[PDB]
C-alpha cells in the first residue's frame, strides 16, 4: 500500500466516526440522566436500561457486520450504516412513548452503528503494514479527544433545548459521517481453527468482566462513605486525558516491537490494571488514589488500541475482517454483565469495597490465559507432530 | 551451516544413553529464533521428531517418547544434549539431530548424520 499520502484522510475518516458514534451514545445517556434528575419517572428501571441496551447492540450485531463488509466493500457497508442511524436518530424526536422511543433508538440506532463501526478498523489496515499501530493510535487518541469533548459540546451548544428536540442536532453528525464515508477507498468459523487465535480470544474476551466495572463504577465509591473532597470531575477528566497520552504512545511502541511478540504488551497490562484495581480500596490516600487512577487511565491505551494491529498480525489482512468480528461479538455478554454484577455483590456483602476486589480477578485470569498463547515456532513445531 | 554427527549406542533393558551434537559455523546471535532437538526412525519407521527445545527454551514433545526422553538447549556453547534413561527394546531406532530455524517464508532444517541405537531384546 501507499503507506502514507493520501492515507492520512482515511485517518481523519475513522477519527470522526468512532468520536460520533461513543460521543452520541454517552452523551444521549448521560443528557437522560440528568434529565430524569430534572424530571421524574414517569419504565423507571427500563428507563435507564436504554443507555445499555444500544451500547450493547454494538457489539453483539458485529459478528453478522463482518458478512457484509468482506461482502459488499468497505465503504458502502460504513454509508449505509450512517445512514441508518440518521434516519433512527432523527425520527427518536417524537414523543417518548416507552415501546416507541425504546425501538428507535435501540433497533435503528446502535444497530447503525454496528454497521458504520467494524468498517472504521478493517480499512486503516488496508492503508497501512508497517506503520499501522502509530495510525491507530492517532485514531485512539483523536476519538478519545472526541469522545470526551463532546456531551460538554452538545450541552454548551444545545441552547438547553428539551431533549425530544435535541435529537435532531444530534442526526447531523451520522449525516456528515455518512459524506465522510465516501473517503473510504479500496486498497464463517473457519478462522476459528486456528488455536493460536482462539485462545487469545478467550483471554481477551475473560477480562472483559473485569474493565468495564473500575472504568465506569469508579465514581460511585468516592460517592460511597470515602471522599470527603471530591471534585471527581477532576479525576475523570484525568483519566481520560492519559486514557489518550497512553493510546498514542502504545500506538507507536508496538510499530517497534516485531511480529507476534506484541501480545506481551497485553499480558503485562492485563497484570497491572488487574493489580492496580485491588490496591484501589487499599491506597486510599487521596493523593496515592489519584495516582493509581492516573496509572489506571494510562493502563487503558494498551487494553484496546494494540488489538487491531495484533489482530491483523495473527490472521493476516485477508482475515481482519471475520476475526475482528468474531472477537467483538465475543466481549458484548462478558462486558454487559460486570457493571450489574458488581452492584449487586455490594448488596451481596453490603459494603462496597468488595466490587473492587471482584475486579481484579477476571483481568488477572485472562493475563493467565495470554501468557500461555504459543508461539509461531512451538505451534509449528507441534505442527511438526503430524507425521 | 551443518550439525556434525554424533550419538549411537547399544544399551541393555533398561539402560541409560547420552547424546550431543556440535553447530558449525552458527553465531549465536542466529542462533536464538531456532530451536533443537532430535529425530527418531525406528525400522521400518520414518523419520519422526523425538522432543526438541523452542526458542523460547521450553520443549515439545511427542506422544510416544514424552516423558522417556529428555533434552536441553546448551545454547551456550552452540550445542545441544540430549539424554536417555530405562530403554526397552523397542525403544531401538536411528536418530537424527536437527535444527529449525525461524524463517518468514518457511522454517528452514539443517539435520547432520544420525547413529543406530539399539536396545538388546
Amino acid at each position: 500500500p501507499p503507506e502514507g499520502g493520501f492515507g492520512w484522510v482515511v485517518v481523519f475518516a475513522a477519527t470522526w466516526c468512532n468520536g460520533s458514534i461513543f460521543g452520541i451514545h454517552n452523551s444521549v445517556g448521560i443528557l437522560y440522566s440528568m434529565l430524569l434528575e430534572e424530571e421524574k419517572e414517569k419504565v423507571e428501571f427500563q428507563a435507564a436500561w436504554v443507555g445499555a441496551l444500544a451500547m450493547g447492540m454494538i457489539f453483539f450485531c458485529s459478528p453478522i457486520v463482518s458478512i457484509f463488509t468482506d461482502r459488499l466493500g468497505c465503504r458502502i457497508t460504513a454509508t449505509a450504516g450512517a445512514a441508518v442511524a440518521f434516519i433512527g436518530l432523527h425520527t427518536s424526536s417524537f414523543t417518548s412513548s416507552l415501546s416507541l422511543r425504546y425501538f428507535t433508538y435501540g433497533i435503528l440506532f446502535g444497530c447503525g452503528c454496528s454497521f458504520a463501526f467494524q468498517p472504521s478498523l478493517v480499512i486503516l489496515g488496508h492503508y497501512f503494514q508497517r506503520r499501522l499501530g502509530l495510525a491507530n493510535g492517532v485514531v485512539s487518541a483523536g476519538s478519545s479527544i472526541f469522545s470526551m469533548s463532546f456531551p460538554f459540546l452538545i450541552r454548551m451548544l444545545g441552547d438547553k433545548i428539551k431533549l425530544a428536540q435535541t435529537f435532531q442536532v444530534l442526526s447531523t453528525f451520522m449525516f456528515v459521517l455518512m459524506l465522510l464515508s465516501l473517503t473510504y477507498r479500496p486498497l464463517n468459523m473457519r478462522v476459528f481453527r486456528q488455536r493460536t487465535y482462539r485462545i487469545w480470544a478467550f483471554g481477551i474476551a475473560a477480562a472483559a468482566l473485569g474493565y468495564f466495572v473500575p472504568y465506569v463504577h469508579l465514581m460511585k465509591y468516592v460517592e460511597e462513605e470515602f471522599s470527603e473532597i471530591k471534585e471527581t470531575w477532576v479525576l475523570l477528566v484525568c483519566i481520560g486525558a492519559t486514557s489518550g497520552l497512553g493510546r498514542l504512545v502504545s500506538g507507536h511502541i508496538s510499530d517497534s516491537i516485531p511480529g507476534l511478540k506484541k501480545i506481551y504488551l497485553q499480558v503485562l497490562s492485563f497484570l497491572l490494571l488487574g493489580l492496580m484495581s485491588m490496591m484501589i480500596p487499599l491506597c486510599r490516600d487521596f493523593g496515592g488514589l489519584i495516582v493509581v487512577c492516573l496509572f489506571l487511565g494510562l493502563c487503558d491505551g494498551f487494553f484496546i488500541t494494540i488489538m487491531a494491529p495484533i489482530a491483523f498480525e495473527l490472521v493476516g489482512p485477508m482475515q481482519a475482517s471475520q476475526a475482528i468480528g468474531y472477537l467483538l461479538g465475543m466481549m458484548a455478554l462478558p462486558m454487559i454483565a460486570g457493571p450489574p454484577i458488581a452492584g449487586l455483590l455490594r448488596n451481596c456483602f453490603g459494603d462496597y469495597h468488595v466490587a473492587f476486589y471482584f475486579a481484579g480477578v477476571p483481568p488477572i485470569i485472562g493475563a493467565v490465559i495470554l501468557f500461555f498463547v504459543p508461539s509461531r515456532l512451538e505451534e509449528e513445531l507441534r505442527r511438526r507432530l503430524t507425521e | 551451516v551443518q550439525l556434525q554427527e554424533s550419538g549411537g549406542g547399544l544399551v541393555q533393558p533398561g539402560g541409560s544413553l547420552r547424546l550431543s551434537c556440535t553447530a558449525s559455523g552458527v553465531t549465536i546471535s542466529a542462533l536464538n529464533a531456532m530451536a533443537m532437538g532430535w529425530y527418531r526412525q525406528a525400522p521400518g519407521e520414518r523419520r519422526v521428531m523425538v522432543a526438541a527445545v523452542s526458542e523460547r527454551g521450553n520443549a515439545m514433545y511427542r506422544e510416544s517418547v514424552q516423558g522417556r526422553f529428555t533434552v536441553t538447549r546448551d545454547f551456550t556453547n552452540k550445542m545441544v544434549s540430549l539424554q536417555m534413561d530405562n530403554l526397552k527394546p523397542e525403544d531401538t531406532a536411528v536418530y537424527y539431530c536437527h535444527v529449525l530455524e525461524d524463517r518468514v517464508d518457511s522454517f528452514h532444517d539443517y539435520w547432520g548424520q544420525g547413529t543406530q541405537v539399539t536396545v538388546s531384546s
